[PDB]
C-alpha cells in the first residue's frame, strides 16, 4: 500500500551544511547559552578531514580503470545507433520502388 | 624495395655484428690486452 | 662419477644454498650481498647470478 | 630442390669461404648433372650473378666472379632438353594415354606429377604448376592436394619462393583442414614455418616451426636438421626463457641432434650458455652462432641483424632485472670489451628504449624502469580507444 505512494546523487551532498551549521553553533548556543561535557565529547573525534595521504593515489589509479569502461560505456553507443540507421535508412531512402 | 620484407624499425641499419665481432675480438682482445 | 648427484644434487645443493639465501634474504633488502656473502661465506659475484637467478 | 636451392643460397651467399662458393655449387655443378637444372640454373647461374656468380658457359663468365661453378654448357641443355623432351615424350603419350585410356584419375595425374617433379628436378617453374593443376584436375584425394602442397611446396622452395605458395600453402591446406590428418599440417607449419620465416616467422611459426618434428620434412624441401636449426634459432631468439628453458633448455630432439650436426654448437647452446647469463662468453657466441648459423641458412641469414642485438640487449634485462643499481662501468669495463662502443649500441637501445636501463657514461652506472600502474596497462590506453575513435570517426565518417 506505502507503494501505491510516492507516485540520483545530488541531494546526498545537501546534507552536508546541515549538521555543521547548527554544530559550530550548538557549541556557541551551549557556549553562549551556559555563557556541556559531551560537547568535548564530540571534540575528540573531531580529527577523525585533512587526513588524507598519497593513499590518495590509490584513488586516482582507482578512478582511471573506473573511466576504463569509458570508452566501453559509450563504445557500444559509439558502434551500436551509428550503424544502425545506415541499415534501415538504406533500406527505406531506397525502398522507393514504385 | 623489394616486395614483402620483415618490414619496419626501419631497416635500421647495418655493419655491426662483424664490426661487433671485430671488437667481440677487439673488446675481448682488448680484454685479452686485458 | 654418479651423473645422478652430478646432476641432481649440485643443484639440488644450490637449491639449498638459495634457500639459505632465501632464508638469508629473510633480511630485508636494500642490504649488502657482501653481507650475505660474508654470512654464506661466498662470493657476492659468485652469490651475485645465482643471488640474481632467484 | 632442397641442396638444390640452399646450395644456391649457400654460394649465392658466398662471402666468408670459397667453400661456401665451392662446397655449394660443388654438387650442384655435379647436381645439374644429377637433375636437369639448368632453366633455373639458368636463372640460378644469374642469380648471384653480378657478384661473384658471374663466371658461366652461358650466362657471364667473369673475373670477379670466383665462382665458376656458375658455368654451362649448351649439353646441359641438349641432355636437359633430351632428358626434358624424354621426359616429356614418356609422359607425353603415357598421360596421353592416361588420357587415351582415361587411364587411373590420380594414375593420370600421376605421371601429371612426374611430369611435374621433372620440373623441379628440371628447374622449371612451369608446366609442373600446370601438371600440378592438371593433376589437381585429376585429384579426387586431398592426398594428390597434398602433392599440391609437395608442388607448391617444391615450387616455392627450389627458389625459397613466397607467398603464393604459402598461399598455395593456405589454399592447399585451406580445402581439408585435415592436414595430411596428423602430418601436413607439419609441412604446412614446416613450410609455413619457412614461409613465414621470409623474413621472420619470428615470434609466429617459430614455435610452429619449433613446435613439430621430426613429423616430416622434405628431403628436397627440406632437411630435419633444417627445421630443428631454424625452429631453434627464432623460436630461440624470440621466445622466453621459460619456454626456452622450458623447451631448448633441451628437447630429446635437441639431446639427439645436440653438437650431431655441429651444425648449432650455439644457437641455445652458446645461448643457454648466454642464458647462463654469462657476459663475455656469449658475446663471441653471437657471431660464433651467426656465421656458423645466420649467414650459413637462408632466412637465417637474410634476415641478418634482427636476431644481432636483441639478445644483446636482451641479457642486459637480465643484467638490470639483477640490479636495480648497475654500475655500465662494472658492466662494460668490468666485463672486458669496449665499454663506450658497446656503450653506443647499447645507447641505441635508449632510442629503441627496450631499456628500461638507466645508464651512465660518465659514471659508467646502470638503472631501471618498471610498468607501475603505468604498466602498458594503464599506459597503453590512450592510443588504443584511439585508432577505435579515429575509426569512430571513420564510422561517422559515413554518415552518407
Amino acid at each position: 500500500g506505502v507503494e501505491h505512494l510516492l507516485r540520483i546523487r545530488l541531494t546526498n551532498q545537501l546534507k552536508s551544511l546541515k549538521g555543521l551549521q547548527s554544530k559550530l553553533k550548538d557549541v556557541v548556543e551551549y557556549l553562549d547559552k551556559v555563557i556541556h561535557t559531551i560537547l568535548g565529547k564530540l571534540q575528540d573525534v573531531f580529527n577523525l578531514n585533512n587526513l588524507q595521504k598519497a593513499l590518495t593515489v590509490k584513488t586516482n589509479d582507482e578512478l582511471m580503470v573506473i573511466y576504463i569502461s569509458n570508452l566501453v560505456r559509450s563504445i557500444i553507443a559509439f558502434d551500436d545507433l551509428i550503424e544502425n540507421k545506415i541499415q534501415n535508412k538504406k533500406i527505406q531512402e531506397q525502398r522507393v520502388k514504385d | 624495395q623489394t616486395n614483402i620484407w620483415e618490414e619496419n624499425w626501419d631497416d635500421v641499419e647495418v655493419d655491426d655484428d662483424f664490426t661487433n665481432e671485430l671488437k667481440a675480438e677487439l673488446d675481448r682482445y682488448k680484454r685479452e690486452n686485458q | 662419477g654418479d651423473e645422478l648427484t652430478r646432476s641432481h644434487f649440485n643443484a639440488l645443493y644450490d637449491t639449498l644454498l638459495e634457500s639459505n639465501l632465501c632464508k638469508i634474504i629473510e633480511p630485508f633488502e636494500c642490504v649488502e650481498i657482501s653481507h650475505i656473502s660474508k654470512i654464506i661465506g661466498l662470493d657476492t659475484q659468485q652469490v651475485e647470478g645465482k643471488l640474481s637467478q632467484m | 630442390n632442397y641442396e638444390v636451392s640452399e646450395k644456391a643460397f649457400l654460394l649465392t651467399q658466398s662471402k666468408v669461404s670459397i667453400e661456401q662458393r665451392k662446397e655449394a655449387a660443388e654438387f650442384v655443378l655435379a647436381k645439374i648433372k644429377e637433375e636437369e637444372m639448368a632453366p633455373y640454373y639458368k636463372y640460378l647461374c644469374e642469380e648471384y650473378l653480378v657478384n661473384n656468380g658471374q663466371s658461366d658457359l652461358e650466362h657471364d663468365e667473369k673475373s670477379d666472379s670466383l665462382n665458376e661453378w656458375i658455368k654451362f654448357d649448351q649439353e646441359l641443355y641438349n641432355e636437359l632438353c633430351k632428358k626434358n623432351e624424354s621426359k616429356i615424350k614418356e609422359l607425353n603419350e603415357k598421360i596421353q594415354k592416361l588420357e587415351e585410356d582415361d587411364e587411373g584419375e590420380l594414375e593420370q595425374a600421376q605421371a601429371w606429377i612426374n611430369l611435374g617433379e621433372y620440373y623441379a628436378q628440371i628447374g622449371d617453374k612451369d608446366n609442373a604448376e600446370k601438371t600440378l593443376g592438371k593433376s589437381l584436375s585429376k585429384a579426387i584425394s586431398t592426398g594428390a592436394k597434398i602433392d599440391v602442397m609437395l608442388t607448391i611446396a617444391r615450387l616455392g622452395f627450389f627458389y625459397n619462393d613466397q607467398l603464393y605458395v604459402k598461399e598455395k600453402l593456405e589454399a592447399v591446406n585451406s580445402m581439408i583442414e585435415k592436414g595430411g590428418d596428423w602430418e601436413r599440417r607439419n609441412r604446412y607449419k614446416t613450410y609455413y614455418g619457412i614461409h613465414c620465416l621470409a623474413v621472420r616467422n619470428f615470434k609466429e611459426a617459430a614455435k610452429l616451426l619449433v613446435d613439430s618434428l621430426a613429423t616430416f620434412t622434405s628431403i628436397e624441401l627440406t632437411s630435419y636438421e633444417s627445421i630443428a636449426t631454424y625452429a631453434s634459432v627464432t623460436g630461440l631468439f624470440t621466445l622466453e626463457r621459460t619456454d626456452l628453458k622450458s623447451k631448448v633448455i633441451d628437447s630429446p630432439e635437441l639431446l639427439s641432434l645436440i653438437s650431431t650436426t655441429a651444425a648449432l654448437q650455439s644457437i641455445s647452446s652458446l645461448t643457454i650458455s648466454l642464458y647462463a647469463s654469462d657476459y663475455a662468453s656469449y658475446f663471441p657466441y653471437l657471431l660464433e652462432t651467426y656465421a656458423n648459423v645466420l649467414i650459413p641458412c637462408k632466412y637465417l641469414n637474410r634476415h641478418a641483424d634482427f636476431f644481432v642485438r636483441e639478445m644483446r640487449r636482451k641479457v642486459y634485462a637480465q643484467l638490470l632485472e639483477s640490479y636495480k643499481t648497475l654500475s655500465l662501468k662494472s658492466m662494460a669495463s668490468a666485463f672486458g670489451v669496449s665499454v663506450a662502443f658497446l656503450d653506443n649500441d647499447l645507447g641505441k637501445f635508449i632510442p629503441n628504449k627496450q631499456l628500461n636501463c638507466v645508464i651512465d657514461r660518465v659514471n659508467g652506472i646502470v638503472e631501471t624502469n618498471r610498468p607501475d600502474n603505468k604498466n602498458a596497462q594503464y599506459h597503453l590506453l590512450v592510443k588504443q580507444g584511439d585508432g577505435l575513435l579515429t575509426k569512430l570517426q571513420k564510422y561517422g565518417a559515413a554518415v552518407r
